[PDB]
């Protein structure tokens, strides 16, 4: 695999979670 | 938390489909 | 403005939502 | 929902933000 971070992090979980969604909360 | 997870570290499709409502 | 979706507005909201994260939920 | 509003209509900043934590 790779890191993943910043707007490739959201893409992947836009891709990988497709019509449920997701959240994305740094923190 | 996921930046911790999949950035600073290394994550799988597991880890990161957690994330998903 | 722009229409705004799929990958274009996730990274839209990535962008705007800064820290505080977003939740995106189609349906 | 946020799909409705700036995807299938047109959506400003104040909505964008809307659904950010």
């Amino acid at each position: 695999n790779q890191h993943l971070c910043g707007s490739h992090l959201v893409e992947a979980l836009y891709l990988v979670c497709g019509e449920r969604g997701f959240h994305y909360t740094p923190k | 938390g996921i930046v911790e997870q999949c950035c600073t570290s290394i994550c799988s499709l597991e880890q990161l489909e957690n994330y998903c409502n």
